[PDB]
C-alpha cells in the first residue's frame, strides 16, 4: 500500500485563478466566501493513485481515429504533445493524462452544447495516455475551434483542449486548458482571464512546434505541465 | 529567495467535463476500461457503503455538472494505489451529478482509521475533491460519518477548524436506501452552512 | 463603350514581391530574367470589365450554403468583410471580389490536390460577390487550415484565403492572399516572405473583428483592399 | 515627398487557381453564369477568330497550371466594359492551360484599331495578363497579329521595345484548325525567347 | 412604426465603471451582486424613441435666460458644445440631448439639496436640445461649482454638468458626468474613479475650446459623446 | 483584433436627477412639454392599465430617488418610435419614485407580443432601465404579467433565465385599483430576491 | 514557435580537403587505416561494380577538386552501418577526382532495392554528398543504374522530381571496364543538363 514519503510544495493561489472571477459570471455562486481551512500534509494528501495498470485500448491517444464511423475527421490534424514535471524540474512519469475539447467547428460532442455548429461524425473529442518512464505525452487530434458561450453578449472560447494530470499525489491532480500560440482571442476571454498574472496565462499557451510535425501529414504544438515539487520529509516529529 | 519553476495554473473543467471524465453522463460510448464510481466488488473486506449527495451554489440551486474524484483508505486502514479494475477494492473513484435530479452516488466500504504525520489517530474520512463549470481550481473537502461522534471529536484535522459549528459541515448522516446502509453527503459550496474546503 | 478618363499611380514593385524570390522553390522557372518594359497608359490599361449585370446565384458569397449536399460544413463559421478603396482613400463600388480557399483540414477541392486530409462533403471552397456602392463586400465562410506542400522537406502555408479583385481597369485588377491575426506559420513561409518589406505582409493580414461577429453563431475577420490610385489627367498633349 | 496608402501587395494565384475562376478545369460544378473564354457569340460583326497557345518555363517545361486574363476592343476598335453573358460581344474573358496539353484556347473576333494617349495607332492587339503557381505577381504582355505586318511596324507600343528581335516574341502566328482561322501564341516566362512583359 | 433591422456593439462592462465601487459608498447597496443575464438583441432591445416632434421652448438649451427672473444668473458664462457620433465615427442627428448640474456656487436647485452655498435667483440648472442632420448640439450655460458631499468626511466633486443621450434606441441611451479640463478636484473623485481605466475617465473630460467663444461674452468647452456603433444585421437565420 | 472608438463612459444620474428629467419631482417649474408617465390618452386602443413599483435596495431599505425609462409595444405588439404628446399612445415614458412613500406609477396599455429576432413569440413585457444615485450604469430589467403566466413559462428571453426561481422576479402581480387593472412590479437590486438585470 | 538549438552552419570543405579526408591525393603518407573507395571485397555477395565519374562546373568545366561520399545497400537492399575494413562489404565510401583528368572511382556491388518510409520500394540506387571548393554546403544526389528502367520508372524518390527530363540526370550508363561491368555517373553542377540534388 501507499507510504507517506513525501511532502509538495505549498500552492500559490495568486498564482493560480482565484474562486471568484465575476466576469466569468459561473463564478459567482459557485465560489466559497469563507477563506479555505490550511492543514498539514497528511498520508491522505501525499498519497494517490497510479494507473500503470489500467487498460488503455490501441487508439486511446489518438482522436483521429478513436471514434471511427468509416473516415478520418474533419480539420487541422495535429499532434499535441510535451513533458510533465514538477517543480524542481522532475520528470513526472507512469502519470495519467487526460484531454478532452470540441471538433474543429467549436461544437462538443456532448448532450448539453446546443450550438449550432455541426458534429463531425468521425470525431469524438477525448484522449488518455500515461507519461511514459521520462515524463513525455503525446496526442494526435484535430486543432479545436472557437466556441461562444453565453456569459457576456458575444463571448466567445480561444480554442482550447481540457487537459486532466493526477500526478504523485491528489495534492498535485490539476485540470487547466490549453491555448495555442498567438490565437487573438486568448487575451479576451474572462475564464483566461480568472488568472490574475499575465506570467502564468503564458504558462498554458502551447506553441508551434515544427520540429515534432510530420511533413505532409500533421502539425504540432508542444505543452510542457509543472505540478508542485516532492521533496522528501526532513527533521519532522524531532 | 528561492524560486521554484511555477506550477501550471488551474483552470475550471467547464459543462462538459463529462466528454473526458464520465463518458456515459456526456452521452458517450464508453471504453473497455472506465475510472467510476464503485470502489469495492461485492468481496470486498469491510463494511459496505453506499454515499450520495448533492451539491449547491450560493443561491441554493443545484449544480447539476458537478463532478467529484475521491481518494480513500480500505476498511484496514490503508491506501490502495495500484489501481486495477481486477481489485476488490481500490482507493480512488469518480462520479458526477445526474442532470435531472443533481445526485452523485458511490459504492465503497467504510475506511478504516489513519494516522496523520505527527502519528495522530484521524477519524475515518473520504478524501474529496470537487470540480464544475464556475469553478476555476478544485475544491479540496473531506467526508465524515455521523457514526464517528467519539472519533470526529478528537480529530486532529477537524480540530483545525476553529468554529465547532463549521465542523458539522463535513458529517455525512447515516440512513438506508433500499435496505442498504447510506450516508448522505450534501455540499453547500457558498452561503449559509458553507462546506468547509481546505488548502494542503 | 469605355473611354480614357484616367490615370493609375504607378505600381511599387518593391512593395509587392519580386518575380525572383528563390525559397519559393517554382518562382525560380517561372520568373522572368529581362527587365519589364514600361509602357504609357492607353485606354487598353485604363479600361475593364464592369460585372454589375454579371448574374450571381443567392449564395454565390455564402460557402456554409453554396456547396449544400444535406448538411453545414465543418469547422469555424466567420464572416470575412472589408472595403475596397484606391491609394487615395477613395471606394471602389460594383467591383468584383473572387474567393477560394482550402476546408477547414487544409484540404482543397481540386483534382490535383492530393493531401490526405479529407474533402468535406458541404464544403466548395469558392465565393464572389460586388462591392456595394460604398465599396464594402462580405463573405461567409468556414476558416481553412493550413495545408503542407512539396517546398522545403516541412513547409506549411499559414491558414489562407484567396482573393480576386478586378478594380476599376486592368491595371487595377490584383490577385492576393489573406492571413489570419496571429498565425504563428505567417513568419516561416517563403510565399508569404516573398514580400520583401514587413509593412506590406501585414496589409494582407485580416484582423479579428467581434464588433462584425454574430454572437452564438460565427465570428468575423475584416481584410481591407487598397487598389491603386485613380486620378483625372492633367496638362497632356500640351 | 507625398505617400499615398500602399497597395495590397500581390501573391501567386497558386496551383488550385481554378477552384475559384475555372470551376470546371478544377473538377467541380459551374454556377449558373461564368467568366470564360467565348467572347463572341456567332452574330458578333469582325473576323471570328481561335486564339490558341502553349507557356514555357526557364527550363522550356510545359506550365500546365497557367490561368490567362485576356482584354481586347471589338472589331470596330470599342472597349464593351458592361460584360453581359446576353451581349453577342465581351472585351473581357478568361482561359486556362489544359492540364494533359498545357494548351488554353480563346474565341473571339479580330480586334480593330485602337489610338493611344497621344492619337496615334496601336496595333490590333489582346492585353493578356498571366497568373500561375510559382508567379508572385502577374505578368502582362500583348498579342499581335502576324498579318498586320504594316501596322506592327508603326505601333507605339512595340516600338517601346529596344531591339527588334524582342518585338517578334509578341507576334501570334497565322493558321487554320478544323478549317477555321487561328492564331498560336506561345508565351516563353524565361531564357531563350523570351516574351516581352509589360510595366504600366 | 420602428423595425428591428440594426445590431449596437457589445458594450465593455470593463470600460464602463462597474456596479460595485466601495469608495463611491452609496454603489455598495445599490449594486447587483448576481451577474448580469446576457440576452440577444431584438427588435425590444434595438429600437427606442425618436424625439424629433418634441417641442421644445425658445430658451431650452438656454440656461442664461431659461430661468430668468429680472436678471442674468451669476458666474463664468460657457457655451458647452460637440458631435455626437457612433463607435464607427456616424453622426447621430436628431437625437435628444438633455444636461443638468447645479450652479456657479455648487448649490442644486434641488428641494433635496441642502448645501449652505446660496440658489441664484436666476439660474435653474436644466437644458434640453436635439442635435442638427450632422449630430451637432449646443449649450449656453455657467460653469457649476464644486459640490461636497457626505461620502468620505471630506470630499467634494469637481464641476461637473449630468448628461443625457437617448441615441438611436434604448440600447444606446446614456447618461455621464462632464467634467472641465485642468480641474484638480478629478484624479480625487471617488465617482469619477468608479471609472477603472484613466483613458476611459479622459473620454468624459471636456475641453476649453477658444475657438467657438464670444469674444467679450462667452467661453466655450467641446464634449463629444461617442454611442454603441450600429450595424445592419447580417447572414441571420440562415 | 479591431478596435473602434470607445463608448463614452457612463456616470451615476445622482441624487438630483429630477432637476434635468423630473421637474416637477425636483420641486420646480416645468416646460411646455415634459416626457412623462403617461404613455396612453384614454382613446388609445387596448387595454388600460396603471403600473406602479418600489425599488429596494441590498439592506432592504426604500431606494426614494429612483429614475425610470419605459419602452413598451402598443396593443397590437409594434413599438412607436415617433414621440409625440399629441399621439393617443407612445412607446416611451418615463417615472419616478415619491421621496416620501418611494413609489413609482404609469399610465399605460397592455403590450402586445413581439417576436425575438429568431421568429418565436415573446411574452408581453415592458423593457425598463432603472438610474439612481449609486447606480454606476443603469440596470435593465422587464416587467411581465402574471396574467400570462402561459406566454410567460414559453418566453425565449425568460427561458434564458437558468434558474426557474429568478424568473419570478420580474413578474408582476395584478391588483384592483380604483376599479382599474393594475400591477404593483417592485424591483430588489441586491440580496434576497435580487431581481433579474440584463446585458445586451 | 518552439527553437531548438541552432545546428553548426556549414563551410566549404576548401581545394585542400584532400589533406584531411583523400591522404594520397593530396601527395601525403597514408595511415594504417583509412576510409576510401573500394566498398566490396572479391569476397561480397552480390554483382561487382565499377562506378566512375566526372563533375561539371556551370561552364562546362571539370570540377578537378571534387570529394564524394557514398552510402548504399548491400546486394540485399540492407544498410550496413559497423564500418571495418575486415569486413567483405561496407556500405559507406569516399573517393576523389583526379587532378589530371578529372575522374573519380568505387569498387563496390550494386545494391539491392530498399522500401521507403512508406513501404514503397525505391529503384536500386547510391547516395552521395559532393564537396569541393566553391560548395559551401555539400549537395546530396543518388545514382540510379540505366539497366534498371521498369525499377526507375515507378521509384517514389524518381516520381517527386517534376520533370521527367530532370530524372535522366541521375541514370548512370552501363559500359564494359576491362571486362567488368561499370557505369558512369556524371553530374552537372549548374546549367544544362544540371544533375538534380535533394534537400532531407
Ligand atoms: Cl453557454
Ligand atoms: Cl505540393
Ligand atoms: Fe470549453
Ligand atoms: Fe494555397
Ligand atoms: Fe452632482
Ligand atoms: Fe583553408
Amino acid at each position: 500500500p501507499a507510504q507517506d514519503n513525501s511532502r509538495f510544495v505549498i500552492r500559490d493561489r495568486n498564482w493560480h485563478p482565484k474562486a471568484l472571477t465575476p466576469d466569468y459570471k459561473t463564478s459567482i455562486a459557485r465560489s466559497p466566501r469563507q477563506a479555505l481551512v490550511s492543514i498539514p500534509q497528511s498520508i491522505s494528501e501525499t498519497t494517490g493513485p497510479n494507473f500503470s495498470h489500467l487498460g488503455f485500448g490501441a487508439h486511446d491517444h489518438d482522436l483521429l481515429l478513436n471514434f471511427n464511423n468509416g473516415g478520418l475527421p474533419i480539420g487541422e490534424r495535429i499532434i499535441v504533445a510535451g513533458r510533465v514535471v514538477d517543480q524542481y524540474g522532475k520528470p513526472v512519469p507512469n502519470t495519467l493524462v487526460e484531454m478532452w475539447q470540441a471538433n474543429a467547428g467549436g461544437r462538443y460532442r456532448h448532450k448539453n452544447d446546443r450550438y449550432l455548429a455541426p458534429l463531425d461524425p468521425n470525431f469524438g473529442g477525448v484522449g488518455r495516455c500515461l507519461t511514459d518512464s521520462d515524463g513525455y505525452y503525446s496526442f494526435r487530434t484535430i486543432k479545436p475551434g472557437p466556441h461562444p458561450w453565453r456569459n457576456g453578449p458575444n463571448d466567445w472560447r480561444p480554442a482550447h483542449i481540457y487537459f486532466g494530470i493526477s500526478g504523485p499525489s491528489i495534492a498535485t491532480k490539476l485540470i487547466t486548458q490549453l491555448y495555442f500560440e498567438g490565437d487573438p482571442l486568448i487575451p479576451m476571454c474572462p475564464i483566461v482571464k480568472s488568472i490574475a498574472n499575465p506570467e502564468a496565462v503564458q504558462q498554458l499557451i502551447a506553441k508551434l512546434d515544427m520540429n515534432n510535425a510530420n511533413p505532409m501529414d500533421c502539425l504540432a504544438y508542444r505543452f510542457d505541465i509543472v505540478l508542485r515539487g516532492q521533496r522528501k520529509t526532513h527533521f519532522e516529529n524531532c | 529567495p528561492i524560486e521554484l519553476l511555477p506550477e501550471t495554473p488551474s483552470q475550471t473543467a467547464g459543462p462538459y467535463v463529462h466528454i473526458g471524465l464520465a463518458l456515459e453522463a456526456a452521452g458517450n460510448p464508453t471504453r473497455d476500461q472506465e475510472i467510476w464510481n464503485r470502489l469495492a466488488k461485492p468481496d470486498a473486506p469491510g463494511e459496505h457503503i453506499l454515499l450520495l449527495g448533492q451539491v449547491y451554489d450560493g443561491n441554493g440551486h443545484l449544480v447539476r455538472d458537478s463532478f467529484l474524484e475521491v481518494w480513500q483508505a480500505d476498511a484496514n486502514g490503508e491506501y490502495q494505489d495500484a489501481y486495477n479494475l481486477e481489485n476488490a477494492f481500490n482507493s480512488f473513484g469518480r462520479t458526477a451529478t445526474t442532470f435531472d435530479a443533481g445526485e452523485w452516488t458511490l459504492h465503497t466500504v467504510k475506511p478504516g482509521v489513519v494516522n496523520n504525520a505527527a502519528g495522530v489517530p484521524m477519524a475515518p474520512h473520504i478524501n474529496i475533491s470537487l470540480f464544475a463549470r464556475g469553478i476555476n481550481i478544485h475544491l479540496h473537502t473531506r467526508l465524515y460519518f455521523d457514526d464517528e461522534a467519539q472519533a470526529n471529536a478528537k480529530c486532529p484535522v477537524l480540530n483545525l477548524i476553529e468554529q465547532p459549528q463549521r465542523r458539522e459541515t463535513l458529517i455525512a448522516k447515516r440512513c438506508e436506501v433500499d435496505g442498504k446502509t447510506a450516508y448522505r453527503f450534501d455540499i453547500r459550496i457558498q452561503g449559509e452552512g458553507e462546506t468547509v474546503f481546505f488548502d494542503f
